[PDB]
RNA sequence: GGGGACUCGUGAGAGACUGCCGGGGUCAACUCGGAGGAAGGUGGGGAUGACGUCAAGUCAUCAUGCCCCUUAUGUCCAGGGCUUCACACAUGCUACAAUGGCCGGUACAAAGGGCUGCGAUGCCGCGAGGUUAAGCGAAUCCUUAAAAGCCGGUCUCAGUUCGGAUCGGGGUCUGCAACUCGACCCCGUGAAGUCGGAGUCGCUAGUAAUCGCAGAUCAGCAACGCUGCGGUGAAUACGUUCC
RNA sequence: CCUUACCUGGGUUUGACAUGCACAGGACGCGUCUAGAGAUAGGCGUUCCCUUGUGGCCUGUGUGCAGGUGGUGCAUGGCUG
């Protein structure tokens, strides 16, 4: 009896963990039956670039866009708590989109 | 490096009749990492050696090996200015592996037929005291005994 | 430039004739798509902290 | 080895050549086009192609149909000593 | 074992034997040999006249070979020359045409010093 | 040349990201505005003492946290100037923008603000050494920090041959990452062009 | 409940829970002779010291996973060694002192900025 | 379906620190050997580049003082040229074949990317490609068959079945447009060249070597370059006299 | 092509853009002849705001200026080896 599939797009394991477990716990407090958190694989969009401004060197650096999606769970169809789920979300740092 | 040698990666017995010597042979003929292939090639040489000789290829390699192997190098290091080279005794391992290196090189030469066939040819010549690698041992000993000076 | 920038910003006439510029400092060559940057000011922002978790790796 | 769907000719010139085909061949016509493809309908029409420096006259035949105006508009200069 | 040119090898595959024709590679060899139903690996020693007849007929029915073929090539070349466009000009000067840089390379086309 | 901004290592250790949002396609739409937003806001607020600007993009509106030494300068006449720069920028950021002016409790702790201030002092045609002593003195006496390095580079008196020097006091162990070393800088105009300064503040280590 | 295979590899890890039986150690028709033409990894898996004949014979082949390169896939013998530990400890000093209770997780060195995969520094010129 | 046991994913901890035995050693520093253990004595690696130097470099990323132009040294535009060569130099791709070329068959990645998009499936086309179109804004859809490898066959040591450069013809793609000046494919020739002077770089453990893979950039051109992944997988190290 | 800063040649030349002082009142977009393009050129669409004064703002005039991949790293920052 599941209906609500959560999707969160974060880039910080700590932020998505600390904030998700609390807002989800409070959703449970409002009466929703919820599947436990699901740690999902991590994502990194890596970039490499020259340091030199005139760019007359082979000296390089290496960055990575550490996109973090984990602990993405599922909520049973409990409207009286779904309303609160819709009204209460997380900071933009964690992109909340729910099916 | 200088002082403090590093341990070599241990080698084991061949999956055929146990021999670290043959294992080493495979490692010496390994080209581009095709090591299973190299084993196939060597095993082919075992088959040709036994086909040609009627006995254990491995001990024919033992005879060939001792026949080729020298025990006295003709070069150590830099001495002075006009001084050429000073010969010096060689330890069993390096002497052995040099012999194997000669066998491989001359097997790589001789554009005749397959590697297994030309290996088998070199194996029997070497085991019979006919290999050019044995002639290299001859060169080792003749070119030696020259600047019998301070062996650095 | 200040005219060729406006020209570069000029949309019509064969968008392939249009040319993507950093738009922060101006840079024709070596411009990364998503950020849309010159890959220099990118470094400055990378150190500044203007990215959503784009950090240096340490593999 | 492209434009499988017919020869490509610059429209503004194509029309002019069409009128000339309607009446008769006319004097060497200047034009900044190094890409229009030669077709049999251009045979007999000598006209000039900007080659990066100036409009250079060139005459057309059937053998030239597989060639462009840029192939008929030399730009660089080789040796000279 | 002859159709037009020598075409006389020994201990060769048949398609490779066919590669001795100025104008026929492995592909065309397999096409005609497929048309005849004749194996790709078959030496000249095992050939008969009927086979040469089928091959001859299919060659005449499929393409041209040197003399005729090359003459067509020279006709195309001379066409390039008479056109005198950039392409013909590279052929006229012994220069490359297919987007090459003789400054450093194109030593096959230019020859060694 | 061979020195870095320590924040580049403390990006997810002790420092925060100023860009507070997640975006996939609209990301470019955000940052292409962040350029002009930051440039236009930074320009003209010299008296304010702009330490840092943090930005959250959410609810189709921008929220700007201004780490400034003097909120009253950004506010202006009870918000007249703040609204001048806020209300008018609403059509560019994307439907409404909200300022949140933050008061720096001790500007001396801000490497960027000390850098700016002392660089402006040099733009007031003062003795370099005396200016450095004053800036450093206040920036180590009034703060409770563990160290400072102030490095200046330029003509230093308007010399034809430029140069640089620094007055390290205490500790600035940059090669260690657990250190809390704040970093800022400022490039001040002078008669013969402009002179730069970088400031490192060995504030502490880690919680 | 069955003997949980646990062992490392070079890149594509191989392991499953197993049960004892005949000694028919294969998977999906991929016998040791089908999956390992060579006898090197065959025999390394055989663990001559402790084979299906030395000890309780086992059938459930360590599940492949990660594809399995023909070299590194021989690493499942680490799985066998751990399976033997799950059986008893008597050969744990035998296996550790032999050289089967180790790690072997080595992959490759990271490709460097100005170098190749294998740090193949280019042909420099000191003039 | 059902399950949470493993794997896998993944948060947080433990664990290796001379911890430890014996021995040595100015007892200390320090160290030999050893147990245990997954690793034993900065595991490996990365990021990190002291103070300072070379008037190194850049006004063309950016910034900017002075000087200069400012009916033009700015601005707009078709086209050209930056892609030229009698020569030279450098870094690189492939070969100079039998540890080999080719037909046919065949298990196996990892890491990434994709709703402007990925194009499954299926259709057509000799193929490159073209049509239709599922699912997918993604661990699930697609990208996705990895290739080297392996069973067998062919060819049997040749400038040849090596090598595919040059050049003609004929097809595909992008873009309004592919001549200057793009990429790919089919046919056709099958060039030079048979292991390299003098000289010299590279490389100590999953190394080196070697075969593939995928991104960034882009209308298109990245299967020689640059940045990441992964398969197979060696050898030598007596030693510091000399460069 | 653009990119391109170079150039053949063609046009503009307070300008492509920012923007000050006055006048002026649609701008702007569409479509179209011309022209290689730029632009020229015709016709459409048209000035909200109270161009009620102010506001918006092109265009035009004149001027502040704009602008410069012009030089100057042996003026210099910055950044890099």
């Amino acid at each position: 009896g599941q209906k609500i599939r959560i999707r969160l797009k974060a880039y910080d394991h700590e932020a998505i963990d600390a904030s998700a477990r609390k807002i989800v716990e409070t959703v449970v407090r409002t009466g929703a039956s919820v599947v436990g958190p699901v740690p999902l694989p991590t994502e990194k969009n890596v970039y490499c670039v020259i340091r030199s401004p005139h760019k007359y060197k082979d000296s390089r650096e290496h960055f990575e866009m550490r996109t973090h999606k984990r602990l993405i769970d599922i909520i049973d169809p409990t409207p009286k708590t779904v309303d609160a789920l819709m009204r209460i979300d997380l900071p933009a740092s964690v992109d909340v989109n729910i099916q | 490096p200088r002082k403090g040698p590093a341990p070599k990666r241990p080698l084991v017995n061949d999956p055929v009749y146990g021999s670290q010597l043959v294992t080493q042979l495979v490692n010496k003929v390994l080209l581009k990492g095709k090591k299973s292939l190299a084993e196939r090639i060597v095993y082919g040489a075992l088959e040709q050696a036994r086909d040609k000789t009627g006995t254990d290829p491995v001990i024919t390699l033992k005879r060939a090996l001792d026949n080729v192997k020298p025990a006295l190098e003709v070069r150590s290091r830099r001495v002075g200015g006009a001084t050429y080279q000073v010969p010096v005794e060689v330890r069993p391992d390096r002497s052995t592996t040099l012999a194997l290196r000669w066998l491989v090189g001359y097997s790589r030469q001789r554009r005749e037929k397959t590697m297994i066939e030309r290996l088998a040819n070199e194996i029997l010549d070497a085991s019979n005291g006919l290999g050019a690698s044995v002639k290299r041992r001859e060169d080792t000993h003749k070119m030696a005994e020259a600047n019998r000076a301070f062996a650095h | 430039k200040k005219a060729l920038v406006n020209k570069a910003a000029g949309k019509p006439r064969f968008a392939v004739r249009a040319y993507t510029r950093c738009s922060k400092c101006g840079r024709p060559r070596a411009v990364y798509r998503k950020f849309g940057l010159c890959r220099i000011c990118l470094r400055e922002m990378a150190h500044a902290g203007e990215l959503p978790g784009v950090q240096k790796s340490s593999w | 080895r492209s434009l499988k769907k017919g020869p490509f000719v610059d429209e503004h010139l194509l029309k002019k050549v069409d009128v000339q085909n309607e009446k008769n061949t006319k004097q060497v016509i200047k034009t900044w086009s190094r890409r229009s493809t030669i077709i049999p309908d251009f045979i007999g029409h000598t006209f000039a192609v900007h080659d990066g420096r100036k409009h250079v006259p060139v005459f057309v035949t059937e053998s030239m149909v597989g060639h462009k105006l840029g192939e008929f508009a030399p730009t660089r200069t080789f040796k000279g000593h | 074992a002859r159709l037009v040119g020598v075409d006389l090898p020994r201990d060769k595959r048949m398609e490779v034997a066919l590669t001795y024709i100025f104008g026929i590679g492995r592909t065309r060899s397999n096409e005609i040999l497929a048309a005849t139903g004749i194996d790709r690996d078959l030496r000249t020693r095992d050939l008969t006249e009927e086979q040469l007849i089928h091959l001859r007929d299919y060659i005449e029915a499929n393409l041209k070979v040197e003399g005729d073929l090359r003459r067509e090539v020279q006709a195309d070349i001379r066409r390039k020359i008479e056109i005198g466009c950039y392409q013909g000009l590279r052929h006229r000067r012994g220069m490359p045409v297919r987007g090459q840089r003789t400054k450093t390379n194109a030593r096959t086309r230019k020859g060694p010093k | 040349g061979q020195k870095i901004n320590p924040h580049g290592f403390r990006l997810g250790i002790t420092t925060d990201w100023k860009s507070r949002w997640y975006a996939d396609k609209q990301y470019a739409e955000y940052v292409k505005e962040d350029v002009a937003i930051r440039r236009l806001l930074s320009s003209g607020l010299e008296r304010a003492g702009i330490a840092d600007v943090e930005i959250e993009r959410t609810r189709d509106r921008v929220r700007v946290d201004i780490h400034t030494a003097r909120p009253g300068i950004v506010i202006g006449r009870r918000g007249t100037e703040a609204d001048r720069i806020r209300a008018d920028l609403e059509k560019l950021t994307g439907k409404q923008v909200q300022l949140n002016i933050l008061e720096v409790k001790n500007p001396e702790s801000q490497a960027q603000l000390v850098a700016q201030g002392v660089a402006e002092q040099l733009s007031n045609r003062v003795a370099f050494r005396r200016a450095m002593r004053k800036a450093i003195q206040s920036a180590m006496r009034q703060p409770n920090v563990k160290g400072i390095r102030v490095q200046c580079s330029g003509r230093l008196g308007g010399a034809e041959m430029s140069r640089s020097e620094f007055y390290r006091e205490g500790r600035v162990p940059l090669h260690t990452l657990r250190a809390d070393i704040d970093y800022g800088l400022y490039e001040a105009k002078t008669t013969f062009g402009r002179i730069g300064v970088k400031v490192w503040i060995y504030k502490g280590d880690i919680v | 409940r069955p003997i949980q295979t646990v062992g490392r590899r070079k890149e594509a890890v191989v392991r499953v829970r197993l049960v004892p039986g005949t000694g028919k150690f294969d998977l999906n028709g991929r016998s040791l002779e089908d999956y390992f033409p060579n006898k090197v990894h065959q025999q390394l898996i055989k663990a001559p010291l402790v084979t299906v004949d030395r000890v309780e014979s086992f059938d459930i082949f360590a599940h492949l996973g990660g594809g399995g390169p023909s070299g590194q896939a021989g690493a499942l013998r680490l799985g066998i060694a751990r399976a033997l530990i799950l059986v008893s400890p008597e050969d744990r000093p035998a296996l550790k002192k032999a050289g089967f209770l180790t790690r072997d997780p080595r992959a490759t060195e990271r490709k460097k900025y100005g170098l190749k995969k294998a740090r193949k520094a280019p042909q420099y010129s000191k003039r």
